């Protein structure tokens, strides 16, 4: 399995410095080009950087040039990206991905990408989530992830072990700057006193994670 | 003469063969082309290689019609 | 060196979709095209022009010639819904169409499912409360999201999300009303009203009931 894993996001501040990595795994890593793209939120696809096998030749985006420095650790399976002198209109989902092409044919495409990583560049600081349990009445039941910033929060229910029936939806966006969102599960009426149901809600930026247990009444 | 192209067409139907030695000619009856990676670039990796830089082509002509 | 695409492409269900990606001389170039669902990581769909990666449905096809790249989609079908992006390669710079968001029109229309959840007893007992509204299912994706103290329109402490699309290609939303404890008990009861293609579905909590 050819799988890219970004790590390194979260919030900065203006002017401040990140630096991304992304581990490689399933594919000979010290023989292929790499790169890294972003997406701002609501927007489109930006290339940002490449590095070939022996990092011998390195390209940027203009937008990106002398500020940002991409580099890689082949005995190490990974891709860097340094983030100098940071700006707000650098956040976006940051990328990693291979480039399994043909160079000799000047063919190029990106193959696998990365689950990307959200860099948020703002003066505000982070907040971790008030979580709540939406108690059931199958039968409807959730966690209410109330006021943290900046995004994003991920929910899984049970460790992971409960995927049927999960409904995660998007976060709002508050007048007071922070989110809030909600996740519930639908599950049998009958399983309401045997199994436990537990939301793990992880808010990474703040380092926060909060496992609760939502229970009938 | 055929356009750039058509010959990095060539290029990626034997990227599993491309190398420093001259490739079979792309046709087996007419006028076709045999592609090569430049002696000199022979050192590069395949991702190091751009076809403006480190390409050769030649024309072969088949007789097997 | 710039790639220009059409920012949206609609399509009945069944039929063919044409997303074009064009560029001075764009097919002396390898083009490729990704597809990105909301909330995912993009996926290549077409490659070198023409090919198809092992996995991507047969209907996807490409072809690139001229100042033109063309992603054809023939019998569209719900689950195709997404933007679609364009890449190809310049002087060592990588460079992407500004992305085309496909449309699969005539969808079957679905009234939203409504779930309200009162304020918790955690919550209420640290002083504050939250009335949850989540409504999904619905189809087409536009919703009025309206919310009642008794039967007063309530015009404060509301926040309600547009809405997104659900893997199954239809809608969700959500809408929160934050209010006090002594509001919430104090009140006979309060209502969540979704409307959709003109009609109504209306849930209602009150703190005097489990």
């Amino acid at each position: 399995e050819v799988q890219l894993q970004e790590s390194g996001g979260g919030l900065v501040k203006p002017g401040g410095s990140l630096r991304l990595s992304c581990a490689a795994s399933g594919f000979t890593f010290s023989s292929y080009s790499m790169n890294w793209v972003r997406q701002a939120p609501g927007k489109g696809l930006e290339w940002v950087s490449s590095i070939t096998s022996s990092s011998s030749y390195i390209y940027y985006a203009d937008s990106v040039k002398g500020r940002f420095t991409i580099s890689r650790d082949n005995a190490k399976n990974s891709l860097y990206l340094q983030m100098n002198s940071l700006r707000a209109e650098d956040t976006a989902v940051y990328y990693c991905a291979r480039d399994p092409g043909i160079a000799a044919a000047d063919n190029h495409w990106f193959d696998p990408w990365g689950q990307g990583t959200l860099v948020t560049v703002s003066s505000a600081s982070t907040k971790g989530p008030s979580v709540f349990p939406l108690a059931p009445s199958t039968a409807a039941l959730g966690c209410l992830v109330k006021d943290y910033f900046p995004e994003p929060v991920t929910v899984s229910w049970n460790s992971g072990a409960l995927t049927s029936g999960v409904h995660t939806f998007p976060a709002v966006l508050q007048s007071s700057g922070l989110y809030s969102l909600s996740s519930v599960v639908t599950v049998p009426s009958s399983s309401l006193g045997t199994q436990t149901y537990i939301c793990n809600v992880n808010h990474k930026p703040s380092n926060t994670k909060v496992d609760k247990r939502v229970e009938p009444k | 003469e055929p356009s750039d192209k058509h010959i990095k067409e060539y290029l990626n139907k034997i990227q599993n063969s491309l190398s420093t030695e001259w490739s079979p000619c792309s046709v087996t009856c007419g006028n076709g082309i045999q592609v090569r990676i430049k002696p000199g670039s022979a050192n590069k990796p395949k991702d190091e290689l751009d076809y403006a830089n480190d390409i050769e082509k030649k024309i072969c002509k088949m007789e097997k019609c | 060196y710039e790639l220009t695409q059409p920012p949206s492409v609609s399509v009945s269900p069944g039929q063919t979709a044409s997303i074009t990606c064009s560029g001075d001389k764009l097919g002396d170039k390898y083009a490729c095209w990704y597809q990105q669902k909301p909330g995912q990581s993009p996926v290549v769909v077409i490659y070198q022009d023409t090919k198809r990666p092992s996995g991507i449905p047969e209907r996807f096809s490409g072809s690139n010639s001229g100042n033109t790249a063309t992603l054809t989609i023939s019998g569209t079908q719900a689950m195709d819904e997404a933007d679609y992006y364009c890449q190809a390669w310049d002087s060592s710079t990588v460079v992407f169409g500004g992305g085309t968001k496909l449309t699969v029109l005539g969808q079957p229309k679905a009234a939203p499912s409504v779930t309200l959840f009162p304020p918790s007893s955690e919550e209420l007992q640290a002083n504050k409360a939250t009335l949850v509204c989540l409504i999904s299912d619905f189809y087409p994706g536009a919703v009025t999201v309206a919310w009642k103290a008794d039967s007063s329109p309530v015009k404060a402490g509301v926040e309600t999300t547009t809405p997104s699309k659900q893997s199954n290609n239809k809608y969700a939303a959500s809408s929160y009303l934050s209010l006090t404890p002594e509001q919430w008990k104090s009140h006979r009861s309060y209502s969540c009203q979704v409307t959709h293609e003109g009609s109504t579905v209306e849930k209602t909590v009150a703190p005097t009931e489990c």
